[PDB]
RNA sequence: AAGCAGCUUUACAGAUCAAUGGCGGAGGGAGGUCAACAUCAAGAACUGUGGGCCUUUGCCUAUAGAACUUAUAACGAACAUGGUUCUUGCCUUUUACCAGAACCAUCCGGGUGUUGUCUCCAUAGAAACAGGUAAAGCUGUCCGUUACUGUGGGCUUGCCAUAUUUUUUGGAACUUUUC
């Protein structure tokens, strides 16, 4: 699907990713697979109560994610095109 | 279908938090398909950090269904 | 007889290319195909005294599969009354 | 279908009765694939020749281009005690690198380099060897319940059951054709246009001929490097031409009739009219 | 004149993407990869880069209707006027790319093809040097000749990953009409030929680091890209990853299971052959033979491919590219496997200190790029350069250190200040795209731009560099010296016409000797200009531009010469005087071993995964002696005291006070290992370098009195007086260049070839490789290069085209030339080649008159003797002996 | 490559049989040894439209469209003549001449696009009305099926596995403070 692929486009680009838990993980991302399981570099981590931390690598599973944040130029990306 | 990319990690102590507010962090020896990660000199972390916590056992694995995030703390 | 040839080459060509050879008996049978490119000039001299209507044309159409009455009987020692 | 109509057209043809003119076609064809063959007898090697005042064993001969050369300059430069002679630079080398083999090239034209060698493997000798099929010639090749798909899945195109069709053996030789036998297409040339025997003296003709006749492939050359190297090229404003021209006037009417009886008309005009 | 090339910008064709999205896909380092397109001569690398512009592009103007049809190649990476007319790549050059691969990813790929002509070796070593990976084509028919197998051990050489793209697959089938098993143990014998040369790594179009490519025809495919396409659709979706590898390799497939032995009672082909060549050549043959109507049904049935109305009326090449490009649809898998073989957490480390010392990651405030060449591109003179650290804008000022300088600079950064670098600005900053440069304001890391304001700085390569603090200025790594593969050795020496013109000359040689980074462009001392470069065509090329791009000047030009090199064969009251009696240096000389000399050749001292590079081959002397007295048996007293090897040099101090005072020798020891380096570049026969002689230090006197002023300024020129003392007493030789053949001609016309080196002088064939499942063969041979003088075209006209041969010059083989260099009463005849006894006196006393040393009348034999250096009282003290003649 | 589902049609039985919405239609095809206008050699080159600067030109930026001809460079896989000038060659002189150059022309032709004309063969319709250009359903009205069903064709589709850890066969439910 469309979805993941985007995704791929997001890889090297600073991204944020909320979690089903309530936190907030914006940072860098090295990897990423079609589970849709992310893991960052260089993450900014916000506490579900806010406490902001900054963690130096981190994976996270694909089905916590609630929603991804993408660079806003990826919207151009050449796959969109529907013909 | 696809195996998780986990392979720079392996031997290195990582923190998990694992399903509802436990978080534990081990020495990582294996992973599969489903995420279940089997790490070996397995500590439950809690609020004191020298106090309560409790080491678990040689060798611990976890379902892959628990797992919420995982860091690796080290290189 | 070249169509029934042809198909003796890609049988024998066959050989020594879908299928495991002993080595020395392996280098003899690429150089025929050297040979068949270079186009047989060093297998075709020989004794033509004959020319091909002095040599009377009895092209023995024998084959080898038929058994050949081995007539050894004639080279012994007979006794003609003739 | 074959032609636009009677205006005579932009032809198009298929590939039977393309190979069938390509086969009646063979006492004049070209009968030559590689461009390997023309490696220095090219136009651009004739402009060199002719430029460096150098002969081409078969080429042609030419006035020099710069006919001042037996000027000189006294120096130590060239000299006999100078030069290694190990390699006679012959006037072959002289055309195939100008800048090389040449002190003072000037308006030399850049040769082409080789192109990749050609090994075209054609059958003539039996209608009824296959069109795919391992010639002599080619040197041989000296080599060497776990997994299960649904039954009837096919590859591709396995349903046509039969690689080479009663076709291919003919249209694998107009692909490797010259011009105009790979084309199923085209315009139409008019009857001038159709060089015939241009590519008779376009190639070596062979050692057998004797020397009479080598010099009239050797004038051929001549004439067709000076139509290649000095060309005039139409102006575009010559919309006047004279027989459409005299057929807007009212002094001139239109029929058609005989070859024959029109020369015979132009005869009796033409004595009529200096007489 | 010169190029063909866009312009304004307003007509630079527009992309199907928006190359905005391109230029931030630079920001990611990661996301950006450099591939250069190498292989050997017209391999189609300039055709594959074809493929990848015009469906990037969405209109090019530079392209015609017989290029939209079949008919000719859009060589669109071919901009240069030369180029055209050659019909040959012979500069470098480029294009940008945004391309997605299978998973549709989509990254910014910096492609570079290479000229493929042997003697433009120099252009891919920039490639080699620039790329991340290396796209090495290769026709199917020739295969996998031996210039192939230079371009696998380079591509190891350099760290640098490959993928093979076999190429020409419409040769296979129309022009050797080869039957499709026989074309896979085709292919199949290319694929295990590749295999055995790269030694570690195994190549399989499985792995996906083979790719299959017929160009004319413009379609390429790996097998994972043509199940993805239409197998994908049938089998289930679990099973695409396993079928895929179930089909090259020897299994067998037979109504819905597989099996690696044959089924009874079917013919039967491998998985490769039913499933891909099958379908393929039906394509090829229906194209060219099935009617219209019923093939626009086969293509619809198999492959959902419509056929236009205006396809159906095309001629059948380009109706065969048109069924070929539907089919087969953008070059997916090509950038798949572009992607998938490149592995920067691998490779990126060992790529940089290959190309620089060895160390710890610069930090990320240091700009830090490579300037790999200088190109004439497009009417303008820009650098081409990579970047390694950092962020460079349009504007900024930046340090520029030749790479001549970094080998001193790098061994002055140890330090157990100021004006050390000129400085430029950088004017403009642009991408390489074919026939333009696309402008953009900055240059991110990892990505070759082209960058105006360079080339000034520098010639033939730079390091660029823009420090911030001093500090961290310590750690920067100086980028050494380029490896061109092909030494020049092929020597022409030319002046003007015009005495007045000289100044525009010089000007253009050294636009030259930026542009054509292979040449060693220098001047003798009487006045003329010496050329060096790699062959024939390497100098009709560059003979072109210093006639009509650069200088419009005419110039007169001498024969084809060669560099000629100088060696013993023995050695030898040996002793050297100055006429001052303070100074009194013995040298004695030495042929070193022939395996001593092959490695050095080969720029490392070693064997058996041990072996010391020539860079650093002083900062280990423990280890130096080891490997001296264990690969090679030297003395352990010779192994400690060698002081430097110049190239296929070594020096060995041998004398009694190094065992009475080392010390007094050591603060004179930097020059007479400077004079040291004043010999071996000028040597005593004709002034031409020093090749293989072991120099032995034997004596060496000292003045009673030191004075450091004059003490240094003297044994510098005396030294190079005792090496010359020293070569010439030990039976000296010359030595002479030979390259190696590579001819392929057709099998009949072999001894026709045979002939043909039997007419040259010291040619012989040492193999002859049956080329498989083609008419001709390959044949590999040596030349000299002074005999290889038209070599090239003397094969093709006695052959009638069907042969073509390569000279390079990559392992460096040096031989005795057959005379003796001292004979008196050798007979060399004018105007026709001397024999095989004259040589070595013919070769040395033309050059010695070449550079002026030896001057007569008409032809007065003042020879190379022993008795300008050493004193006239001993040198008839040697004549009476018989030792020198 | 098939059944079903979805989509698009379709001969249709239809809801409406209103206002609608989609697609087509508001003066034909194929042709002509027919014509008239354009246009055909150049920063690898074109045109139109929108915006900004200077004061129309020009520049920059954005956008749309580019027939034919060109890379071993030219409409033409063909190739003739003439003029002037320079340098030769036959040598009594002048045409006529020899065969190289440079700059120019003439002539036999060729492509493409418009518009008109001519031959041949046609005829729905709503081709009904009203506006104008150099052009036309170009615009406005308009009507043919019809915008929501079921039978019948095609695919652009589903990913062929539909409950057992990363998605859709439930870790859900319950109670408490503050405001
Ligand atoms: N049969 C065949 N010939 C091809 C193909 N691609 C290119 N060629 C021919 O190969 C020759 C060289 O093509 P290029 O694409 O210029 O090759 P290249 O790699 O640029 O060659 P270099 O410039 O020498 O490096 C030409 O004669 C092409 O027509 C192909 O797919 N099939
Ligand atoms: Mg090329």
């Amino acid at each position: 699907g469309i979805p993941v692929k985007l995704l791929n486009e997001a890889q090297g680009h600073i991204v944020s990713l909320e979690l089903t838990t309530g936190a907030t993980y914006r940072g860098k991302l090295v990897e990423s697979e079609d589970s849709m399981n992310v893991q960052l570099r260089d993450v900014i981590a916000t506490e579900p109560q806010g406490a902001v931390t900054h963690m130096d690598q981190i994976f996270v599973r694909g089905s916590q994610i609630k929603f991804i944040v993408v660079p806003d130029l990826l919207k151009n990306a050449p796959l969109f095109k529907k013909n | 279908v696809s195996t998780p990319e986990l392979k720079k990690y392996m031997d290195k102590k990582i923190l998990l938090n694992i399903n509802g507010s436990r978080k534990v962090a081990g020495i990582l020896r294996g992973y599969d398909i489903f995420l279940n990660v089997v790490l070996d000199d397995a500590m439950e972390i809690n609020g004191e950090d020298p106090a309560n916590n409790h080491q678990l056992g040689l060798q611990t694995v976890i379902r892959g269904n628990s797992i919420i995030s995982l860091e690796a703390l080290d290189a | 007889s070249k169509k029934t040839h042809d198909m003796i080459w890609e049988k024998l060509r066959y050989i020594l290319q879908t299928q495991e050879l002993s080595s020395t008996l392996r280098e003899s049978l690429e150089t025929l195909f050297e040979i068949r490119q270079k186009d047989y000039k060093s297998g075709s001299q020989g004794l033509f005294i004959l020319d091909p209507t002095s040599y009377t044309v009895h092209t023995h159409s024998y084959i080898v599969s038929d058994e050949d009455e081995a007539n050894k009987e004639l080279g012994n020692f007979e006794k003609c009354e003739n | 279908k074959k032609v636009n109509g009677t205006s005579y057209k932009k032809w198009s043809f298929d590939l039977p009765e393309m190979s069938n003119l390509y086969r009646l076609s063979t006492p004049l064809r070209d009968e030559v694939t590689d461009k390997n063959y023309y490696y220095l007898f090219d136009k651009k090697s004739f402009f060199n020749g002719k430029a460096l005042n150098n002969a081409i064993p078969g080429g042609p001969k030419f006035e020099p281009l710069y006919p001042r050369e037996e000027e000189e300059d006294y120096n130590e430069f060239n000299s006999i005690d100078r030069v290694i002679f190990r390699v006679p630079i012959r006037s072959e080398y002289k055309v195939a690198f100008p800048h090389l083999y040449n002190s003072r090239p000037r308006s030399v034209r850049i040769p082409w380099y080789n192109n990749p060698v050609s090994c075209i493997i054609q059958n003539d000798e039996e209608y009824d060897t296959p069109a795919l099929f391992f010639d002599p010639s080619l040197n041989p090749i000296p080599h060497f319940g776990d997994f299960t798909l649904p039954e009837d899945f096919a590859p591709l195109l396995a349903e046509e059951e039969e690689l080479i069709l009663p076709n291919t053996k003919d249209a694998m030789s107009l692909y490797h054709s010259p011009f105009p036998f790979n084309r199923t297409k085209g315009k139409m040339v008019r009857a001038q246009d159709v060089a015939l025997a241009k590519k008779w003296f376009l190639q070596h003709p062979d050692e057998e001929y004797p020397v009479k006749v080598k010099v009239s492939y050797q004038k051929l050359l001549k004439n067709y490097v000076l139509n290649e190297l000095h060309p005039t090229l139409p102006t575009n404003h010559n919309k006047t031409k004279l027989l459409k021209s005299l057929k807007n006037t009212k002094y001139f009417q239109q029929t058609t009739i005989d070859w024959v009886e029109a020369g015979l008309q132009l005869c009796r005009q033409g004595h009529n009219m200096l007489n | 004149e010169h190029t063909i090339f866009t312009q304004l910008k307003k007509n630079i064709p527009k992309t199907r993407y928006n190359r905005d999205y391109m230029l931030s896909m630079a920001n990611i380092p990661e996301r950006i990869i450099n591939v250069g397109v190498i292989g050997p001569l017209h391999s189609g690398k300039t055709s594959l880069m074809d493929l990848l512009v015009i469906d990037s592009h969405k209109r090019i103007p530079d392209m015609s209707k017989n290029v939209e049809l079949g008919w000719k190649p859009l060589r669109y990476l071919d901009n240069l006027k030369q180029e055209i007319d050659r019909g040959l790549s012979i500069k470098l050059n480029g294009s940008t790319l945004l391309c997605t691969d299978l998973e549709s990813k989509s990254r910014m790929i910096n492609f570079l093809d290479a000229p493929g002509h042997v003697n433009f070796m120099d252009e891919t070593a920039v490639a080699l040097a620039a790329s991340d990976l290396v796209l090495i084509v290769i026709d199917v028919v020739e295969g996998v000749t031996f210039v192939v197998e230079q371009l696998i051990k380079q591509s190891i050489k350099n760290n640098v990953a490959m993928c093979f793209v076999i190429n020409k697959l419409d040769r296979l089938i129309l022009d050797l009409k080869l039957p499709p098993m026989d074309a896979y143990l085709k292919l199949n014998h290319i694929i295990a030929n590749i295999n055995s040369f790269t030694k570690g790594n195994v190549f399989s179009p499985i792995d996906n680091n083979i790719i299959f490519a017929s160009t004319k025809l413009g379609f390429t495919f790996t097998i994972k890209e043509f199940v993805s396409y239409y197998y994908a659709h049938s089998i289930p979706s679990s099973k695409i990853d396993d079928f895929t590898t179930r089909l090259w390799g020897s299994v067998y497939y037979h109504k819905g299971n597989f099996r690696t032995k044959p089924f009874e009672n079917v013919e039967k082909y491998p998985t490769f052959v039913e499933f891909i060549l099958i379908p393929l050549y039906k394509i090829f043959s229906y194209a060219l033979s099935m009617e219209k109507d019923k093939l626009k049904n086969l293509l619809r049935s198999n492959f959902r491919v419509n056929l236009s109305q205006e396809a159906l009326q095309y001629d059948p090449q380009p109706f065969l590219k048109h069924v070929l490009q539907l089919i087969f649809r953008q070059q997916t898998g090509l950038v798949d496997a572009i992607t998938r073989c490149y592995q920067p957490f691998e490779l990126f480390d060992n790529k940089t200190a290959h190309l620089s010392i060895p160390g710890k990651s610069t930090p990320e405030g240091t700009l830090w790029a490579h300037v790999l060449k200088t190109v004439d591109y497009g009417g303008a003179e820009w650098s081409l350069v990579r970047i390694y650290s950092g962020l460079l804008k349009r504007g900024d000022t930046v340090r520029i250190l030749d790479t001549s300088q970094s080998e001193s600079r790098q061994k002055r950064q140890l330090h157990d200040e100021d004006d050390e670098t000129p400085s430029c600005e950088v004017e403009e900053i642009g991408l390489l795209g074919g026939r333009y440069v696309y402008p953009v304001h900055e240059a991110h890391k990892g990505q070759i731009v082209l960058i105006k304001g360079i080339s000034s700085a520098y010639i033939k390569s730079a390091t660029l560099y823009s420090v911030k603090s001093k500090e961290d200025m310590k750690q920067l790594k100086f980028f050494k010296p380029l490896d061109y593969i092909t030494e020049a050795v092929f020597k022409i020496v030319l002046q003007p016409l015009l005495p007045r013109e000289l100044p525009k000359l010089l000007d253009a040689l050294n636009k030259i000797s930026k542009y054509y980074p292979g040449v060693i462009i220098k001047v003798e001392e009487s006045g003329e200009h010496v050329i060096l470069g790699n062959g024939e065509l390497y100098m009709d090329c560059l003979l072109y531009d210093l006639r009509a791009s650069y200088a419009k000047i005419e110039i007169k030009i001498s024969d084809p010469l060669t560099v000629f090199s100088e060696s013993c064969s023995n050695e030898s009251s040996r002793l050297g005087e100055e006429n001052l009696p303070g100074l009194s240096i013995s040298v004695a000389a030495e042929p070193m071993d022939s395996k001593m000399i092959q490695d050095l050749s080969r720029n490392t001292l070693g064997k058996g995964q041990n072996c010391l590079d020539i860079d650093g081959i002083m900062d280990n002397p423990r280890k130096l002696s080891k490997i001296l007295r264990t690969e090679y048996g030297w003395d352990s007293l010779a192994s400690r005291n060698v002081w430097s090897f110049y190239n296929g040099n070594v020096l060995i101090n041998d004398t009694l006070p190094d065992e009475i005072s080392p010390e007094l020798l050591s603060k004179y020891k930097e020059q007479i290992i400077q004079g040291f380096y004043w010999a071996v570049k000028e040597g005593p026969l004709a002034e031409e370098p020093i090749y293989g002689v072991q120099y032995k230090l034997l004596s060496i006197s000292v003045p009673s009195d030191v004075n450091i002023d004059v003490m240094k300024s003297q044994i510098i020129p005396l030294m190079k007086k005792a090496c010359y003392v020293g070569l010439l007493t030990a039976i000296p030789i010359l030595l002479e260049p030979i390259y190696e053949v590579d001819i392929t001609v057709h099998a009949p016309l072999l001894p026709i070839v045979e002939e043909l080196m039997k007419k040259r002088r010291g040619s012989r064939i040492y193999k002859t490789i049956k080329v498989a499942g083609t008419p001709l063969l390959e044949v590999r041979g040596q030349v000299p290069v002074i005999e290889s003088a038209g070599f090239e075209t003397d094969l093709r006209l006695s052959t009638n085209g069907l042969g073509m041969c390569q000279l390079y010059f990559w392992h460096k083989i040096w031989r005795k030339v057959p005379g003796d260099v001292l004979d008196k009463d050798a007979f060399i005849p004018k105007l026709k080649p001397a024999p095989i006894n004259s040589l070595s006196r013919d070769f040395v006393m033309k050059t010695r008159r070449r550079k002026g040393i030896s001057t007569g009348g008409f032809m007065s034999n003042d020879g190379p003797t022993l008795e300008k250096y050493i004193s006239a009282e001993l040198y008839a003290q040697l004549r009476e002996n018989g030792l020198v003649p």
